[PDB]
Parts: structure tokens; C-alpha cells; sequence
């Protein structure tokens, strides 16, 4: 890690609902990847019910 | 009316669009300015990429909305 915080910031604004905790967790595991992580997150918000 | 287009990297672009326009139109204009393929660029908003050819009314997009754009090429 060196400058993932900036990417994390993008995530905060990218998803006005996801808790910072979750953003940090997924980000860390996915080797600080935005394209892949976010890509999956996009579909997640398909529909509540 | 105009909506902001913030990039994953760090760059926002203002694009004029009618309330009853279409997301697809936005993608086209953005492509014209930067010159990035629509397929590559991901127009994310409200925690999800906006569907091409959809009126703002559906998503209820306000004015000067900060739409995020993530390039598919390279990155992860």
C-alpha cells in the first residue's frame, strides 16, 4: 500500500451507501483494484427486492 | 443543464444534457472530447453504471451530477 487511499476516496463517492469499512476490506483484498472490485459492486445494486 | 463526469483517475468533465435527454447521448459526447471507447469507459452512478439509452427521468438524475467513469483498459 502507498496511495490506495485516493482510490478508496473514489469508492466513497462511487458508492453513496457502502460503508467505508466494506470499501476498505474489499479494496485491500482485491490488491487495491478498482476496475474489478467496482465492476462486481455495480451488478450488486441490481435490486433490493 | 449539465452533468459532471469525474474519472476514476481524477478529472471531471461538464456535459450539457436535457432533462429528457438520454445517458447514451452523454457517453457519445464524452467520447468526442476525450476520445475513449464507450465500451471501455464505465459510466458509473448511484453505485451502478447507467444503462445506455435511458432518460434522466428514470434515474431521477439531478443537475451537475457527478458521474464516475472507470476505464476498462489496463488497471486491474
Amino acid at each position: 500500500n502507498d496511495d490506495h487511499e485516493s482510490k478508496l476516496s473514489i469508492l466513497m463517492d462511487m458508492f453513496p451507501a457502502i460503508s467505508k469499512s466494506k470499501l476498505q476490506v474489499h479494496l485491500l483484498e482485491n490488491n487495491n483494484d478498482l476496475d474489478l472490485t467496482i465492476g462486481l459492486l455495480l451488478k450488486e445494486n441490481d435490486d433490493k427486492s | 443543464m449539465q452533468i459532471f463526469v469525474k474519472t476514476l483517475t481524477g478529472k471531471t468533465i461538464t456535459l450539457e444534457v436535457e432533462s429528457s435527454d438520454t445517458i447514451d447521448n452523454v457517453k457519445s459526447k464524452i467520447q468526442d472530447k476525450e476520445g475513449i471507447p464507450p465500451d471501455q469507459q464505465r459510466l458509473i452512478f448511484a453505485g451502478k453504471q447507467l444503462e445506455d439509452g435511458r432518460t434522466l427521468s428514470d434515474y431521477n438524475i439531478q443537475k451537475e451530477s457527478t458521474l464516475h467513469l472507470v476505464l476498462r483498459l489496463r488497471g486491474g
